């Protein structure tokens, strides 16, 4: 359970740290996130989920890359919305990180990272 | 008496490979079991000599196998004879098992010999899997990832046995160091199951292609079947040498010459060619728990065969219908291995669901039904009431 | 391991039926000629497996004139297959000779073993 | 005759087999290396090293 | 040790078959026979008889399974072409 | 999948080391190292090849020592503990251009060039794929495909969009022996040099394979004769039956 | 007969550690050979579990 | 550092002792070297480099 | 298998000793006997008889070898002292 820092990853970046042995998707934030993460009706989907169920420490985001095909890896820094791109079969995880289309049945896991102040423990 | 009969240690050799009574009519299909004993000696010897130069740490493993192939004197001969030797070991075993399935060698009084054989087959699949991971190529990391994650579907004990296999939270350095140490051991457990296997053959002896008693015409082993076994030994070495010296990378995958990368996934992750029929059976069931049960059930379904054969005749020599359906099962096993090397696409999903039903239906439906029909067909053809 | 009592139970229902014995008997005659045991010099009752007590009992009780002739047919057959040949066409078994010489000894060994089990695990009328 | 000395004993013949195998390896190797290098002459290093000696 | 359970096979002198009476056997030495007169008139005339007896029980199953494999390929070839894009969209979902 | 996602099938050219009795052409290996040093080595490493393995294969010992001496390696620290550098020697390994993977991607727009010591064995196609990749860039992509910024079209690459650009043009090197250095010629040499980097045992492997196959093919034919001789008594054995008289 | 005397595998166990005839007067010095069989089992087991962590 | 917790010092004490040293981090986005403070998984450093 | 060479031991029923005639044996159940009345009057009275019979064959050799070890030590102690420097110089060369 690692803690790099909190003012070490600037805004428009991300680092796939080898945290605990995984391609996990760090993402530093701005209120420039609840802008546009749920501007889409949920029921146009495999079977949905809401921001408040997603993560309620909402200005530092982390998500796994252990994909439910056989372990595929998405993008860094491209797309139409600005999401994460599966070349394996086909998918683009939007800014909130969800289906637009594809045979991917579900979104994975936001690692159970808890806040207490001065360091956020991932895991 | 002769000294080879009175000495405690030579008496065993005499009783097994010199004076053992054999049926005179056995053919060259009875020579595959001696080859499997040579395969095990090849695989064990070549492995000791490579293990002197190997390093099992995850940052040193891949480059240690290249050190064997570049710097060790006659090191490329040791490895290729090892990698192609295992593919030859599995091909002779599929022929050995299909023989006993044709001539009825599983029936009474040889049920115990057939059950110890099914245990050898399980331990040999395990051995070959563990050693393919000691290379730590790209197929070697991602093959261990998807197989060890199948035990996560066992209820209430799944996530604990996976973290205990891995030694951590992923396929990592503890995983590769323990797979190498398991891999050296299990070949010596196989050698003890082979001794138990031969002991169960000695009390009743071998069968014959006619399926009747052999106690009326017996010849000894020495200089009839010692020199008939020598014919197939030199053909085995000749065909193996052709692959080791002129085509040594045609039965493997190219992506295993890339070092293992947990962050980059390959476009197609497949096992070696001899685990592909069982990989397509797992891929046929759209549920994690039931696919794992069905994959293992495909190996243990061989054990119900002594009970579902309802015939009074041993073997398929004089059987018309049971001979046609023996070869449907053979070519269904080749299509399963071939489906398992394809993509998950239409129509390769339905083709693998029908062909995995024909695998389980042969043992449980087809054999007992046509064997009953053939009994009654022999009766009414002679008895005229 | 289907019993011979059961095989004859089914077979005698087919043979004594008019309509059934004309579709399955021609089929069964081609099944025996394509098998090819008569070309090795064998009768069908030689092919039956004999590693069980009901067949060891029937062979002890077989007369010795018929037992000596059975052992010669089995030795001649192992030698014909060893050479990968067939016998001459005038030494083949004919259909008249392909008789069930061992069936009656088998059926009486089976009826006695069943009678014993029914008595060893009977419950009393009282 | 021939058989009473060629192979009558097998101390005649396991020593002749072993002594004759030692001579076989040397004569066999020199014949294969000469055919292999002549079948691929012009491509070896010793031929390239003899064309750049200016 | 003690004796174990009895079997269906013995050893030289007591093999457990039936008693033999009236069978006579003859043989000749190998040294007195001409070298290997059994390879030819056996690789053409006999090998063809053995082939013709049994080839039908192998090649009718092989023909069924190979025809099924080619029709599966050619259909998969077609779905991922430009002409087979509309049929691919239906049979997926 | 679609044919564009699998890539185009590399054809079959007639390499002079194909065949069970053929060796490498060693004048193309020497000629091929010159194309590596002057074109490829700016952006590709060869970390598994040592200087000493080139002696007696492509260069003389005196030539190879002068090639290694033009680089700097890390020596062991002096008497106070400060670091030292030294020139190269024969036991050293051929050095690469970049110090780490972070710097390699920074100079190639995010893409990482792989090590080439095993690229012939780690790709389906072998020498036929490496050659066709380099001579397979068209001068304009086909109508319809929209390339991302910073990628080039090559139909032999799976997907049709590769981060490498064309690097072979006519007469960019001048060979010592005087061979015309066209595009197809330079490609044939690097692919022959790089196969030697993957398979240094190729020449003497196929020499020990000729001996093994000749010896074992003779033992296999002698085994058949011996077996038939020792089995001749059983095959010609005869049997006859006379029914005993019924009194026993 | 009993199953431990008729089965191919249990017959060896019976002949060696159950029904083997022994002299009645042997003392505790005849117990060292069974200990040496336990020593070998201890070493092979502990060493295999350490070899998973060794370099 | 982590082996001292629960034996001689509290967890908060040990973190402040490790933070007074510099260790080698993994390089930046261009490939240049980085340093960082210490953490509990680190090993106690010595005075001399070689 | 066949029989092997004969030995000097058989099995239950045929052990290979001489024929017995005129020997009778008696015994009592363990359940009918009092618990372990055989530890005391055996750890003092019998254990002393066993000690006195055999202790002389062990302790005379042990006394010889231990006396030889101490005289070797004490002499080596002395040679590497200040008083034994002149004798050390002679017995070396
Ligand atoms: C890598 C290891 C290599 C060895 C593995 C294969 C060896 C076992 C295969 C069994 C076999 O021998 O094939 C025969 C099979 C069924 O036929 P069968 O059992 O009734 O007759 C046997 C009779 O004793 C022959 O032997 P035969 O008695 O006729 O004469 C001796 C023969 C020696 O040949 C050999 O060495 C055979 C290994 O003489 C010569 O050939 C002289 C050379 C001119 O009919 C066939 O021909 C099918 C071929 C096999 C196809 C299945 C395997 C493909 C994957
Ligand atoms: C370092 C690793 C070692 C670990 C293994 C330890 C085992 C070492 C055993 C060595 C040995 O075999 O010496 C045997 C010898 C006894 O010979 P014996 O059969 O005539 O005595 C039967 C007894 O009277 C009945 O004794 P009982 O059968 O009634 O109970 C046995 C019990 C002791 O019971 C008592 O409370 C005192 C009587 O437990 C034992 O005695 C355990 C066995 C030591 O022992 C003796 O008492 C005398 C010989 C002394 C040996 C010393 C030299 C060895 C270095
Ligand atoms: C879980 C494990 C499952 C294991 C299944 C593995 C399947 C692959 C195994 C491949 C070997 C299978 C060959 C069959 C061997 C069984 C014995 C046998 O078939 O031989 C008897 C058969 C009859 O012909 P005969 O003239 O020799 O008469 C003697 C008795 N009637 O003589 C013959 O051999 C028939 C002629 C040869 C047929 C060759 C056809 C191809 C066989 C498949 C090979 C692999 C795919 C090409
Ligand atoms: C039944 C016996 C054996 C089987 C079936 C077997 C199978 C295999 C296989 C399939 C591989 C991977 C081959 C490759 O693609 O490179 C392998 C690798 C390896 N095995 Fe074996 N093996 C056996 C016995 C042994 C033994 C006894 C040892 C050690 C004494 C051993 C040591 C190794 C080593 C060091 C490697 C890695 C080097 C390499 O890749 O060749 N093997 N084994
Ligand atoms: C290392 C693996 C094995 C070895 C060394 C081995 C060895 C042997 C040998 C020497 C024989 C006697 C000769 C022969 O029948 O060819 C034999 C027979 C037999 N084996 Fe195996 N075997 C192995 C694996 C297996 C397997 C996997 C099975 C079945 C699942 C099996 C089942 C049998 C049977 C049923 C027989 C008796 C056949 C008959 O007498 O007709 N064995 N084995
Ligand atoms: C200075 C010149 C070169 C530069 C800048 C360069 C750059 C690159 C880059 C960025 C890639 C990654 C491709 C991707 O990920 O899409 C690559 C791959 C590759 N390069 Fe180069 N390269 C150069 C010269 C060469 C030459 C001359 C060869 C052939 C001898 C070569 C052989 C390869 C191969 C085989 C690949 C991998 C292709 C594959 O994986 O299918 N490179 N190169
Ligand atoms: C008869 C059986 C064995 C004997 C007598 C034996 C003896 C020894 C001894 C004396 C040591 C050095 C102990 C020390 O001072 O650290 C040692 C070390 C070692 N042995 Fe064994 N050994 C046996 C079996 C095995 C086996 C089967 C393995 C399997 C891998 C093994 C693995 C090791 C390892 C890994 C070490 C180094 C770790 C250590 O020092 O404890 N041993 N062995
Ligand atoms: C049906 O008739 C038969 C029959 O035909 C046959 C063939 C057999 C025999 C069949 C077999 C398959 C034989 C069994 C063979 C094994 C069980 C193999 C087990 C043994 C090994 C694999 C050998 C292990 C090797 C070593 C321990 C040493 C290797 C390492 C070395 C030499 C390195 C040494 C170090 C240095 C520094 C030189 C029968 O038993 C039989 O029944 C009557
Ligand atoms: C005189 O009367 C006697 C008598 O008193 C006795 C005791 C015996 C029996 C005596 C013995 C000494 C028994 C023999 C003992 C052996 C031969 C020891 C053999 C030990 C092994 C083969 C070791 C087996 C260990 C394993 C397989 C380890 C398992 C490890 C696992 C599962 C770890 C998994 C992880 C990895 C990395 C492999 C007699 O035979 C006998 O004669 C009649
Ligand atoms: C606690 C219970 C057991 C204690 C001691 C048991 C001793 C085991 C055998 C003793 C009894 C022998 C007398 C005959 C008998 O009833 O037993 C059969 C013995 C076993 O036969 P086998 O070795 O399988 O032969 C099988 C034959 O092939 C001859 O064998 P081979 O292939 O030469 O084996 C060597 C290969 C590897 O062996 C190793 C390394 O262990
Ligand atoms: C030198 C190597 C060691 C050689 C072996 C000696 C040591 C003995 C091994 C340990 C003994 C345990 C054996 C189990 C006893 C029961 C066997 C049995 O029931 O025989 C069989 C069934 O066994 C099996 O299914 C396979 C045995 C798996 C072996 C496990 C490793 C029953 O057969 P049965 O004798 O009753 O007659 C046929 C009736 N249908
Ligand atoms: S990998 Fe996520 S959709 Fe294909």
């Amino acid at each position: 359970k690692v803690e790099v820092n909190l003012a070490a990853i600037p805004l428009g970046k991300n680092v796939v740290v080898k945290w605990q042995g995984k391609p996990v998707f760090i993402r530093h934030r701005t209120p420039h996130e609840i802008q546009e993460a749920n501007s889409v009706d949920m029921s146009a989907l495999k079977d949905p989920q809401t921001d408040a169920d997603r993560v309620k420490d909402p200005q530092w985001l982390i998500m796994l890359g252990i994909c439910t095909h056989l372990g595929c890896v998405p993008i860094g820094e491209a797309g139409d919305f600005g999401g994460w791109f599966c070349p394996c079969h086909g998918s683009h995880y939007d800014i909130s990180g969800r289906i637009r289309k594809g045979p991917a049945p579900l979104n994975l896991e936001i690692p159970a990272y808890e806040f207490d102040g001065d360091k956020v423990i991932v895991g | 008496m002769a000294f080879r009969k009175s000495n405690v240690y030579l008496s065993l050799v005499n009783s097994y490979i010199i004076d053992s009574p054999q049926p005179s009519s056995i053919n060259y299909w009875w020579n595959m079991g001696s080859l499997l004993g040579l395969c095990l000696v090849i695989q064990i010897v070549t492995g000791i000599f490579m293990a002197m130069h190997y390093s099992s740490n995850i940052e040193l493993a891949f480059s240690s196998v290249e050190h064997i192939m570049r710097d060790v004197h006659n090191g490329y001969i040791l490895r290729y004879l090892h990698a192609n030797g295992a593919s030859f070991f599995f091909m002779v075993m599929f022929m050995h098992m299909a023989k006993g399935l044709y001539y009825g060698s599983y029936r009474s009084p040889r049920v115990t010999l057939w059950n110890v054989g099914v245990i050898i087959f399980i331990l040999t699949i395990a051995t070959a899997f563990l050693g393919y991971c000691c290379v730590y190529g790209q197929m070697s990391h991602w093959g261990a990832t998807v197989i060890t994650n199948l035990f996560s579907a066992i209820p209430f004990v799944g996530n604990d046995i996976v973290s205990w296999l891995w030694g951590g939270f992923s396929v990592s350095n503890p995983t590769i160091q323990r797979f190498f140490a398991l891999h050296y051991l299990v070949p010596f457990i196989i050698a003890a199951m082979v001794i138990m296997h031969l002991m169960a053959l000695h009390i009743h002896g071998s069968s014959n292609p006619l399926g009747i008693t052999g106690n009326l015409d017996r010849i000894p082993m020495h200089s009839y079947f010692i020199f008939k076994d020598l014919v197939t030994v030199f053909l085995f070495m000749l065909i193996l040498a052709l692959f080791v010296f002129y085509s040594p990378n045609t039965l493997g995958h190219p992506d295993n010459y890339i070092p293992g990368n947990p962050l980059v996934t390959p476009a197609s992750i497949v096992p070696e060619w001899y685990l592909l029929p069982f990989y397509a059976i797992l891929r046929s069931i759209p549920d994690k728990l039931l696919g794992v049960i069905t994959m293992f059930a495909a190996i243990l379904v061989l054990l119900v065969l002594p009970f579902t054969d309802r015939s009074v005749v041993r073997g398929n020599t004089f059987k018309v219908l049971s001979k046609f359906f023996f070869f449907i099962f053979v070519f269904n096993f080749v299509l399963l291995g071939q489906i398992g090397a394809c993509h998950v696409e239409v129509p390769y999903v339905l083709m693998g669901q029908i062909a995995t039903f024909i695998y389980f239906a042969y043992f449980l439906i087809i054999v007992p039904v046509i064997s009953t029909i053939e009994n009654v067909l022999f009766y009414i053809g002679r008895v005229n009431k | 391991p289907q019993s011979f009592t059961s095989i004859a139970r089914i077979g005698d229902y087919i043979l004594k039926s008019p309509v059934l014995s004309k579709l399955c008997v021609p089929v069964a005659n081609q099944f025996i000629n394509l098998a090819g045991y008569k070309k090795l010099g064998l009768k069908f009752d030689d092919l039956i497996a004999e590693e069980n007590p009901i067949m060891q009992t029937a062979l002890r009780r077989l007369p010795e004139d018929e037992s000596y002739a059975r052992a010669y047919r089995i030795i001649r057959a192992h030698q014909t297959e060893l050479t990968h040949h067939l016998l001459p066409r005038n030494e083949w078994i004919k259909a008249q000779e392909d008789v069930p010489y061992l069936l009656p000894y088998i059926l009486e060994a089976e009826a006695a073993a069943k009678e014993k089990d029914e008595l060893d695990n009977i419950e009393v009328s009282k | 005759s021939l058989y009473k000395t060629f192979f009558k004993r097998n101390a005649v013949f396991v020593g002749t087999i072993f002594a004759g195998a030692f001579v076989f390896q040397t004569v066999f190797d020199t014949a294969i290396t000469s055919w292999y290098e002549n079948h691929n002459k012009g491509k070896l290093w010793k031929d390239v090293k003899a064309r750049i000696a200016a | 040790g003690p004796p174990s359970g009895k079997t269906y096979m013995g050893w030289w002198g007591h093999m457990g078959g039936p008693k033999q009476k009236g069978i006579t056997s003859y043989a000749v030495s190998p040294y007195a026979q001409k070298p290997l007169q059994g390879i030819f008139h056996n690789a053409v005339f006999n090998s063809f008889r053995r082939f013709k007896s049994q080839f039908l029980y192998v090649l009718i199953p092989a023909g069924i399974y190979w025809y099924w494999w080619k029709n599966g390929n050619e259909y998969n070839e077609f779905l991922y072409s430009k002409a087979g894009r509309e049929e691919l969209e239906r049979v997926n979902v | 999948m679609t044919a564009a996602e699998h890539g185009l099938h590399a054809p079959a050219y007639a390499w002079s080391h194909n065949g069970p009795f053929e060796t490498f052409d060693h004048a193309s290996i020497r000629r091929g190292y010159q194309v590596y040093r002057e074109v490829c080595a700016a952006c590709h490493s060869l970390d598994r090849v040592a200087w000493r393995t080139l002696v007696g294969v492509s260069h003389t010992n005196e030539e190879v020592r002068n090639m290694a001496e033009e680089f700097e390696y890390d020596d062991e620290p002096d008497e106070q503990g400060n670091p030292k550098k030294r020139p190269g020697k024969l036991s050293d390994y051929i050095p690469g251009p970049y110090p780490n993977e972070q710097a390699a991607r920074a100079a190639n727009q995010g893409a990482l060039p792989p090590d080439l010591s095993l690229i012939v064995k780690a790709r389906h196609g072998g020498c036929d794929y490496i050659f066709s990749l380099l001579t397979g860039y068209p001068d304009e992509p086909p109508a319809g495909v929209a390339l991302p910024p910073g990628s080039n079209y090559n139909p032999y690459f799976p997907g049709g969009s590769i981060a490498m650009a064309r690097v072979l043009f006519d007469d960019m090197v001048e060979y010592e022996d005087g061979t015309p250095a066209t595009t197809s010629q330079m490609a044939k040499d690097v692919t022959t040099f790089l196969n030697w980097c993957a398979e240094p045992e190729h020449d003497e492997r196929k020499r020990l394979g000729l001996k093994t196959v000749i010896i074992l093919s003779s033992l296999y034919l002698l085994s058949i004769w011996v077996k038939k001789f020792k089995w001749a008594g059983i095959k010609t054995r005869k049997f006859v039956f006379n029914p005993p008289k019924p009194r026993k």
